[PDB]
């Protein structure tokens, strides 16, 4: 086959705070926001955040596909290396060597991930901007020692019904299987680079799983950044029940549950997008397989 | 998994030098070699059976088929010497194994046997209600002494605290064993003796509780 | 060039705990699997746990399971390893090692650090008792000098306030079981003086500040 799609592919800043991602909103913060205003709705003291979500979170929501947007020229020749280092067809074409076009590969796929962060530190601005609004729009609550948790608490319960609604018992089970068929082509390769004399068709398999090898990492990230969203929201249900704490307290409980749940939705529109990445990628080194006769 | 290793190996400069690491159906998986000096950092010497990073000498070279692979070192040099292991992964329960390890030796200098200075129990540990048996190996090569306590001809295992042969500056080495014993088992024999036994040759020292 | 460097090791009470620290230079430290593997004293190499370049899965070793924990840091590029109980099996030196696959593990090692010491032992600083070592009442005579008891390392022992340099022998210190060394210093002397020529071992300890000279005289009685 061929790699139609690579939109696997992110990037973090140097604080690693803040994840890039191909796929819309590409920030987990943006699903924050989005919970935000949820929060707000249950507070009859705050009505200024209904325009903040509408102007400022749309500038930043819009502003980030157009940043992704304009490294869209450098995905392109990102991606047609990877067409070629996995289609022998398409590197018999080409006059450079191997090592040569598999060192351009990494020079290049680094200035696409490169590209998604510089062309998006504006916007890494942006949100820490719109988080003191919203501490600040906590600071405007009149409750000051006597701040209630029912909605802190109701929304735990909303949660912990949307986190049954994942997969994440199918999940644990495919990549752990996953890996397994994956070492073993790992070394099934290996042993047979030493008795076949088809260079090209078997680097192309070792490239297929070096790409591999990032996506895999890649959704064991965000499978683990689910679970710990879903256990840790659960030990909140099942931990203490203050009926009523400080202001402080309780911008940190919006805060913790607002951080939790919003990671829980970027990593299962992520798991969604990797998971068919890999399906495509073996299947790919399957089709190599059969090609390492002849044609 | 479990991975056999012969535990030494002696070669001499400029021949090949063979190290086997064996196991159950060996041919099927990948093992990677790795050198350790003592006080340095390990190094991926082979991988993946046969294959070398850059900035390994031709000299090593690797195989493996059936149940044993063997790395090979051609031109064997003094800065060779050093202990290998190899090292396959168990996909099993997914973790990494390593050999028992085998000390490679090389021998730049001739066989050696130890020097060894028996001490009887000072008159003032004596007095302190102890006693102590300092049994003193130097200049011995190579390294690997065995040392065996007799307390009339009888065999001693209890208080014996034997230490790990140390390279000296002359490229020997030396060793020491510390019989620990209280007043009256020191006075109650008629003779206790160190052995220490190098490549096959024992040298024994004997000291008498009397006096 | 690629190097790991260890850091944190050192004594740990049995029970205690340690955080191992590890950090990297000559490559980039999100995109590599990182491991641990320790070497226990006169024994191999024991792997003890890897992480993915990520964090997102982590393996172990079953008599590791208990106690060690994998830890890492993308941001300031650390990585960890904390000792939960520490016993007696534990000690060992700990080389912070890199996995040569592409982000998950292939389970080869890539590079290695120099690693990093942890002894585990009740041991305190302690003085030594220095005891002469009379000859064999005897060309040449073998007279030596005793330490033993103390803790830690190392015991400096000249003879004759350093006049008597050559022929002088101080063998290295042994582990005994109670945490404590023990080390002995012998010098080849002259047999027909030994009776009549001073040959004294002055002993130096920093940790303890114990200064000790000691006569060795034979015992003919």
């Amino acid at each position: 086959n061929t790699t139609d799609n690579i939109d696997y592919f992110d990037i973090s800043d140097e604080s690693n705070y803040y994840l890039i991602s191909q796929l819309r909103p590409h920030f987990s913060n943006i699903y924050f926001f989005d919970e935000f205003k949820r929060y707000a709705s249950y507070h009859t003291e705050i009505k200024r955040y209904e325009d903040i979500h509408k102007t400022k979170v749309n500038s930043l929501l819009n502003e980030a596909s157009r940043a992704i947007g304009i490294c869209n020229r450098a995905k392109n020749t990102v991606k047609g290396l990877i067409n070629i280092l996995e289609n022998p067809q398409k590197f018999k074409t080409q006059r450079e060597s191997y090592d040569v076009k598999l060192r351009q590969y990494e020079e290049k796929k680094e200035a696409f991930r490169g590209c998604l962060l510089n062309k998006n530190r504006k916007n890494l601005d942006q949100i820490k901007k719109i988080n003191n609004e919203i501490r600040d729009l906590l600071e405007k609550l009149k409750c000051s020692q006597d701040c209630q948790t029912n909605v802190y608490f109701d929304m735990i319960k909303i949660y912990l019904v949307d986190f049954k609604k994942m997969p994440y018992e199918n999940y644990d089970t495919f990549i752990k299987q996953y890996k397994n068929s994956y070492l073993s082509g790992v070394d099934m390769i290996r042993k047979i680079e030493k008795q076949i004399d088809n260079p090209v068709t078997i680097n192309a398999i070792k490239f297929t799983q070096k790409e591999m090898g990032y996506i895999i990492d890649r959704f064991e990230y965000h499978l683990q950044k689910v679970k710990h969203s879903i256990d840790q929201v659960t030990a909140l249900s099942d931990g203490v029940k203050p009926k009523q704490v400080t202001k402080n307290r309780l911008k940190e409980y919006y805060f913790n549950i607002g951080n939790y749940y919003s990671i829980f939705k970027f990593g299962k529109d992520s798991l969604n997008m990797l998971n068919k990445a890999l399906i495509h990628k073996e299947k790919i080194v399957h089709n190599l397989l059969g090609e390492l006769f002849g044609h | 998994y479990e991975l056999t290793q012969p535990a030494s190996v002696s070669v001499a400069p400029g021949q090949t030098a063979q190290i086997t690491c064996g196991g159950n159906s060996i041919g099927r998986k990948s093992i990677h070699w790795y050198q350790h000096k003592p006080g340095q950092a390990p190094v991926l010497v082979i991988s993946y059976d046969s294959d070398r990073p850059s900035g390994i000498p031709e000299r090593f070279s690797g195989s493996n088929s059936g149940n044993t692979a063997t790395l090979t070192i051609s031109k064997v040099e003094a800065g060779d010497e050093a202990d290998f292991y190899c090292q396959v992964r168990d996909s099993d329960n997914d973790h990494v194994v390593f050999g028992g390890g085998t000390k490679l030796t090389v021998l730049g200098q001739p066989k050696a046997a130890p020097s060894v200075t028996l001490f009887p129990p000072s008159s003032e540990e004596l007095q302190a209600n102890k006693a102590t048996l300092v049994c003193l190996i130097s200049d011995f090569y190579p390294g690997a002494v065995t040392v065996a306590w007799k307390a009339d001809s009888s065999p001693v295992k209890a208080g014996v605290e034997t230490t790990t042969p140390s390279k000296q500056s002359n490229n020997k080495y030396a060793a020491s064993s510390y019989l620990s014993l209280t007043p009256e088992q020191w006075k109650s024999h008629r003779s206790y003796s160190c052995q220490v036994t190098h490549e096959g040759s024992t040298v024994e020292k004997t000291v008498a509780p009397t006096e | 060039e690629v190097q790991l460097l260890e850091s944190g090791g050192g004594l740990v009470q049995p029970g205690g705990s340690l955080r191992l620290s590890c950090a990297v230079s000559g490559f980039t430290f999100r995109n590599y699997a990182l491991s641990w593997v320790r070497q226990a004293p006169g024994k191999g190499l024991d792997w003890v746990s890897t992480i993915s370049a990520s964090g997102g899965a982590t393996y172990y070793a079953d008599s590791v399971k208990g106690h060690f924990t994998i830890s890492r840091d993308n941001s300031k590029n650390i990585l960890y390893l904390d000792m939960k109980s520490l016993r007696a099996e534990d000690t060992a030196i700990y080389y912070c090692a890199r996995d040569g696959g592409s982000y998950t593990p292939y389970f080869f090692l890539d590079s290695w650090g120099q690693g990093a010491l942890v002894t585990v032992s009740s041991a305190s600083t302690k003085g030594p008792s220095v005891f002469p070592l009379a000859p064999s009442s005897k060309g040449t005579a073998a007279l030596g000098c005793l330490v033993k008891d103390y803790f830690p390392e190392p015991v400096t022992v000249s003879w004759n306030s350093g006049a008597l340099t050559s022929g002088v022998h101080t063998f290295p210190a042994v582990l005994q079981s109670s945490g404590l060394y023990s080390l002995s210093s012998v010098v080849t002397v002259p047999s027909s003086s030994l009776g009549t020529q001073t040959y004294i071992c002055n002993v130096n300890h920093k940790p303890s500040n114990t200064k000790v000279d000691k006569k060795v005289e034979p015992k003919s009685c």
